[PDB]
């Protein structure tokens, strides 16, 4: 719930569930735990609602590419901590 | 411990 769950020794949980970080431009971060199927879309709408910010607004990647809501965990080949970075991006319109 | 999400089900 509230509590940070222990994890040692433990690849994945139950149906492949990992976990990811994502971290701004200003050092702010937040974790989620999902599925290795599910795109980061999931994550970076539950940022959002966390964190405070516009699904639009801001964009993610991993180590100068791009990556789209269409990936996922298993595409970005993820792991049960990762790291996403993201940077604030304009969108034109 | 923050986020666990779901839009799969849950397990």
């Amino acid at each position: 719930m509230a509590d940070e769950k222990p994890k040692e020794g433990v690849k994945t949980e139950n149906n492949d569930h990992i976990n990811l970080k994502v971290a701004g431009q200003d050092g702010s971060v937040v974790q989620f735990k999902i599925k290795r199927h599910t795109p980061l879309s999931k994550l970076m709408k539950a940022y959002c609602e966390r964190q405070g910010l516009s699904m639009r607004q801001i964009r993610f990647r991993f180590d100068g590419q791009p990556i789209n809501e269409t990936d996922t965990p298993a595409q970005l080949e993820m792991e049960d901590e990762d790291t996403i970075d993201v940077f604030q991006q304009q969108t034109g319109g | 411990g923050v986020i666990d999400l779901t839009m799969d089900d849950e397990e």
